[PDB]
């Protein structure tokens, strides 16, 4: 009874009740890991998405503000949605914000896409806050099952040929699409490499294509970078998220990236939603930080 | 400023 699970998940939402317990048994949780688990490992590792779609990014246990997407964006099914990862961490309802979207996986798993951020993987949540979540509030074994469905997380979208979608940005060695759809699931995310890349990058105006990232871990990328990669997979426009901005969404290089941030308030930012319409016009709904 | 792992 997915139906039921969504109904319970989105009851505790539209109230507001906060509990240390979640809404879910553990027994239901462990359920709707597997299952989301075996849909994500039937699908690519690049997906490739038919418009109109909305994209959302970073959300970061935020639930009240999934919440808030859902109800002015529009409830699945009648909008197709591609959310471009970092669900959990540093908010204190990332259970309530994780489990919602992948019930939504369940039901809608031809309308319905996550892709996998930086903070979907097992070294990041011990240390921003989703495995003392997993440990105060359910047990160690749920953030295992997580970990596990975490690993399967396809790494980016292409929307109608023309819009690459990934969570982090581009890589020294993106040189062809089949290396990120013969990237092999489950998997974790080495420090290093291509999969790193796609998670952790950050575009920049340097006077170098290539610059270590003051993250600590792979790369910023310059305008040259993005000119490059537009041109070599005739591309319009990158899609991504990963880095917070205050308009929650910011144009980057003459409109050739996007960075969307769907997290209000993180540090006061607003938060963003992308709409993609059937001829590819790209339009915002905004999120009020408080 | 969260900690540059990122405010
Ligand atoms: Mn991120
Ligand atoms: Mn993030």
């Amino acid at each position: 009874d997915i139906d039921s699970l969504i109904d319970k998940l989105l009851n505790a939402g539209f109230s507001g009740k906060r509990t240390k317990n979640v809404c879910l048994k553990n027994t239901e949780i462990e359920l709707i890991c597997a299952s989301a688990r075996e849909i994500f490992l039937s699908q690519p590792s690049l997906l490739e998405l038919a418009p109109p779609v909305k994209v959302v990014g970073d959300v970061h246990g935020q639930y009240h503000d999934l919440i808030r997407i859902f109800s002015k964006c529009g409830f699945p099914p009648k909008t197709n949605y591609l959310f471009l990862g970092d669900y959990v961490n540093r908010g204190k309802q990332s259970l309530e914000t994780i489990l919602l979207l992948l019930c939504y996986k369940i039901k809608y798993p031809e309308n319905f896409f996550l892709l996998r951020g930086n903070h979907e993987c097992a070294n990041v949540t011990r240390v921003y806050g989703f495995y003392d979540e997993c440990k105060r509030r359910c047990n160690i074994k749920t953030w295992k099952l997580f970990i596990d469905t975490f690993n399967t997380l396809p790494i980016a979208a292409i929307v109608a040929g023309k819009i690459f979608c990934v969570h982090g940005g581009l890589s020294p060695v993106l040189n062809s699409m089949d290396e990120i759809r013969n990237i092999a699931r489950p998997t974790d995310v080495p420090d290093f490499g291509l999969l790193n890349d796609l998670l952790w990058s950050d575009p920049a105006d340097t006077i170098n294509e290539w610059e270590d990232n003051e993250r600590g871990v792979s790369y910023v990328f310059s305008k040259v970078a993005i000119n490059k990669f537009l041109s070599k997979f005739n591309f319009d426009l990158v899609c991504r998220a990963h880095m917070v901005v205050e308009d929650g969404y910011e144009f980057f290089n003459d409109r050739t990236l996007v960075t969307v941030f769907s997290a209000p308030n993180y540090c006061d930012n607003w938060g963003a939603v992308m709409g993609v319409s059937e001829d590819l016009l790209c339009s915002f709904e905004l999120l009020d930080p408080l | 400023x969260l900690x540059r792992x990122x405010x």
